[PDB]
C-alpha cells in the first residue's frame, strides 16, 4: 500500500518523530489514516491520530466515521498493509506486528471491500 | 502538535446506551 504521508514526509524525519512521540504518550499508539485511492466517501483533514492501544479497531471505525462525510448508504473499511484488520482486534495489537519503522502504524479507508477498486 | 488525540469517553456512554456488557 502506498500513502502521501510517506512521500510528503521523508523517512529519517518520520522516525525522528515516531520515537519522540512513543516516549511521551503512554498507552497511546501513534496511526497514519489516509483515503485509499479510488475510494469514493470523504476526505479526513487530519491523518495523525493518537489512539489508545486498549482502542478496539471496531470502535476506532466509530471515531473515524465521526469525522468524515458518510451516508448512511456508503459502507467503509479500514485497511492495514492490504488486509482488513478485524473489528475485534486493538490498536494496540495492530500496532505491534504491523507498525513500520518509522514507529507509525498505517491505515487506509476505503468504501470498496479490496484496498484500490 | 500535529497529532489528535482520540479517547474512549466519547463512545463509553454511546456504547451504554446501545446495550453492551
Amino acid at each position: 500500500m502506498k500513502f502521501v504521508y510517506k512521500e510528503e514526509h521523508p523517512f529519517e524525519k518520520r522516525r525522528s518523530e515516531g520515537e519522540k512521540i512513543r516516549k511521551k504518550y503512554p498507552d497511546r499508539v501513534p496511526v497514519i489514516v489516509e483515503k485509499a485511492p479510488k475510494a469514493r466517501i470523504g476526505d479526513l483533514d487530519k491523518k495523525k491520530y493518537l489512539v489508545p492501544s486498549d482502542l478496539t479497531v471496531g470502535q476506532f471505525y466509530f471515531l473515524i466515521r465521526k469525522r468524515i462525510h458518510l451516508r448512511a448508504e456508503d459502507a467503509l473499511f479500514f485497511f492495514v498493509n492490504n488486509v482488513i484488520p478485524p473489528t475485534s482486534a486493538t490498536m494496540g495489537q495492530l500496532y505491534q506486528e504491523h507498525h513500520e519503522e518509522d514507529f507509525f502504524l498505517y491505515i487506509a479507508y476505503s468504501d470498496e471491500s479490496v484496498y484500490g477498486l | 502538535d500535529d497529532f489528535e488525540l482520540l479517547d474512549q469517553s466519547e463512545l463509553d456512554q454511546i456504547e451504554s446506551e446501545l446495550g453492551l456488557t
